């Protein structure tokens, strides 16, 4: 529940980049679609209008003094992928060798094609097809409405379904089903432990399971105290930041889109503790300005700032919890007004919205603050906007002790790839 | 004030409707405690910007306006009467709202409202700006509210501070160092679409590139334009 002004950082912004055209209809559904590799400098915009593929420092440009920050750059230079069928997904294996869309078509139901990056970077292959399919065997139902790669096991990704059923796959040359639940378990949502040594599925009786990577379960996390009868939650999404340590959206059971959610912050007892769980309050944060959209809350740790960034999709901004020097608790931080991550206000004065979150680490280039100063590169958060335009903000953090997060990337090596 | 041999040029709202040009305060038929602020103050004439400005902002009803002209023209003056001559004292709660671009100009326009409506009594003033002490559950009681634009959008939105439903006037200075000011464009255009339609927006420039142009456009509709070399 508390709050906390922070003068020590900022979000400070690059210009806007225009990818795709502006979409007749507002993209309700569900979606992530940037993926990023932080190993050789990529990211990755899908869309119902092709797959585009860029180096990751052609879509950040620093504003001059003289520029709008509100002009956009319409078009810079990538490879465009056309997709038959429009992705409602994007994602990456941990080793960056494997980029993981997710369609829906008509005659085959939801699917999911898998790429070998090498490919992408391979001039000699001028259509760049996929390696493998995974016909998921339904239709709306497949709706991939989330989907999450292992962190440490680059063969291993955990695939998510709209109808509440979920499955664990392994891609290496081709796909292997490892474990599947029919929908009856009701999964909203999933997460890898930090480690990539087990799961953790939200689901929509308001609970958070833990499940060995076959699928046998090992851990059950009760719906929060707080949330009374007749008012029925439901996980929404989940972030396994540490082994006792859980991020958990909650949201009505009703549908009523129109109730804004709750972030939780929860803390689990161990083994040595028969303590009740300690779930921390930070109700609605990114505020929703929108209840057209089914939610999202994209999330996402920075271990070594110890504070999780957080956008939703019926929000505008991105807000921002921190643990504290206390070590244990949390806080909301409230940032300067023009040191904020959000997105603008469509040309037909409407709110653009967040379609994916990705920061990227690869930056090199350091910020020219003004004339005189130059501070050093900092980590991108980039959105994709429901208007196709994507929003370069460096993170400037300048809490001490802090230690620059910037990782130089490589050139991907053809070397292996997979033929189709 | 900067003496200008240059003349105003005025493209208003309603082309067969003509009125300008007051060379007094005294015609304009201010609330007594108000001119008498103005009196206060050593205004002696009109300058030349309020001379075509306030007829048309202190139109029965008033009128919305988009303002090109330079530093110690007037501008400040001619839109604090604006609020002032709206605001209702006995109504505790915020009617009159001024979007500035810096924290360091919310405060110096606030000293020039505080000492024009010197004459009203009970008026107080909030200052929607980083580091303000209000907690959450609290209400402004306040009737005018100067401000940055993400505090103020803040202060309508998340907080329930205000409720803009019940805003009279909405000015913007210095819509160009707005613009170019991280967030401000798109906060402010989202503080101004939960304004109700009868409100009054006045919005003032010292330059005018077509980006300002195009912003004042989304931000001020129905609006007279004025335009002084
Ligand atoms: N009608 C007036 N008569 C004499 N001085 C004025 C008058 N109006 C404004 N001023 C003074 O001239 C300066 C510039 O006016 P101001 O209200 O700040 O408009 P601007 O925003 O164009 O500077 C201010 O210091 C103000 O006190």
């Amino acid at each position: 529940i508390p709050e906390r002004e922070m003068k020590d950082f900022q979000f400070r912004a690059l210009k806007k980049v225009r990818i795709f055209d502006s979409p007749e209809e507002l993209p309700k559904e569900r979606s992530s679609l940037l993926a990023v590799s932080n190993k050789y400098g990529l990211v990755f915009a899908g869309g119902a209008s092709g797959l585009q593929i860029f180096p990751t420092k052609n879509l950040l440009i620093q504003n001059k003094p003289g520029d709008d920050p509100n002009k956009i750059v319409d078009k810079v230079q990538g490879l465009l992928v056309p997709m038959k069928f429009p992705i409602h997904h994007l994602a990456l294996s941990c080793d960056n060798l494997t980029l993981s869309a997710c369609m829906m078509s008509s005659e085959y139901g939801s699917i999911i094609a898998f790429f070998d990056v090498r490919t992408f970077s391979n001039e000699a292959k001028q259509q760049k097809r996929p390696f493998a399919y995974h016909k998921l065997l339904k239709d709306a139902g497949g709706m991939v409405i989330d989907m999450k790669w292992n962190p440490t096991v680059p063969s291993m990704v955990a695939v998510c379904l709209a109808d509440g059923s979920i499955a664990v796959l392994q891609v290496t040359e081709t796909v292997k089903v490892c474990a599947t639940l029919p929908s009856t378990v009701a999964v909203t949502s999933v997460c890898w432990s930090p480690k990539g040594k087990q799961l953790a599925v939200g689901k929509q009786n308001g609970t958070v399971v833990q499940y060995l990577p076959t699928l046998q379960e090992k851990k059950v996390i009760p719906c929060p105290p707080f949330y009374e009868s007749d008012h029925p939650v439901r996980v929404l999404d989940v972030l396994w930041i540490g082994t006792y340590v859980f991020a958990i959206v909650y949201a009505a059971a009703d549908g009523t889109l129109e109730t804004s959610p709750d972030v939780v912050m929860a803390l689990l007892p161990k083994k040595e503790e028969k303590h009740p769980e300690i779930f921390v309050n930070f109700m609605e944060p990114c505020y929703g300005s929108c209840t057209e959209r089914q939610h999202h809350y994209y999330l996402s740790y920075i271990e070594e700032w110890d504070l999780v960034l957080a956008a939703s999709a019926a929000s505008t901004e991105v807000s921002i919890l921190a643990r504290q020097s206390d070590q244990i608790n949390w806080e909301s931080w409230l940032l300067e007004d023009s040191s904020r991550a959000e997105l603008p206000v469509t040309d037909k004065s409407d709110d653009s919205l967040p379609m994916g979150v990705v920061v990227d680490y690869t930056n090199q280039v350091e910020i020219t603050i003004s004339d005189e100063k130059t501070l050093p590169p900092a980590p991108v958060l980039m959105l994709l906007s429901t208007d196709g335009v994507l929003c370069p903000f460096y993170m400037i953090n300048q809490n001490p002790g802090v230690k620059s997060l910037i990782k130089t990337p490589e050139r991907l090596s053809l070397e292996g790839e997979r033929q189709p | 004030l900067v003496d200008n041999t240059n003349q105003v040029e005025v493209l208003q709202r309603d082309p067969n409707s003509p009125l300008y040009s007051v060379k007094s305060f005294e015609e304009l038929r201010l609330k007594p405690q108000l001119l008498q602020g103005v009196y206060a103050m050593g205004f002696n004439r009109p300058s030349k910007i309020q001379e075509n400005a306030l007829p048309l902002m202190l139109a029965e009803p008033p009128q919305n306006l988009i303002a090109q002209s330079q530093s110690g023209t007037g501008k400040t003056a001619a839109f604090v009467l604006a609020m002032l001559s709206q605001v209702e004292p006995a109504n505790k709660y915020p009617q009159c709202l001024c979007l500035s671009p810096t924290y360091e100009l919310a405060l110096q326009t606030g000293k020039v409202i505080e000492q024009m409506g010197k004459f009203y009594p009970e008026l107080k003033l909030a200052y929607a700006v980083r580091g303000n002490k209000l907690e959450r559950g609290q209400k402004i009681s306040e009737q005018i509210v100067i401000g940055t634009p993400g505090t103020v959008l803040d202060w309508c939105s998340k907080l329930k501070f205000i409720d803009p439903k019940k805003i009279k006037v909405f000015v913007l200075d210095e819509a160009d160092v707005m613009i170019a000011t991280q967030g401000h464009q798109d906060q402010s255009i989202r503080i101004q679409r939960m304004l109700p339609r009868n409100c009054q927006m006045l919005l003032f420039s010292a330059t005018f590139e077509d980006s300002v142009w195009k912003f004042a456009q989304k931000v001020v509709p129905d609006p007279n334009v004025i335009k002084l070399k």
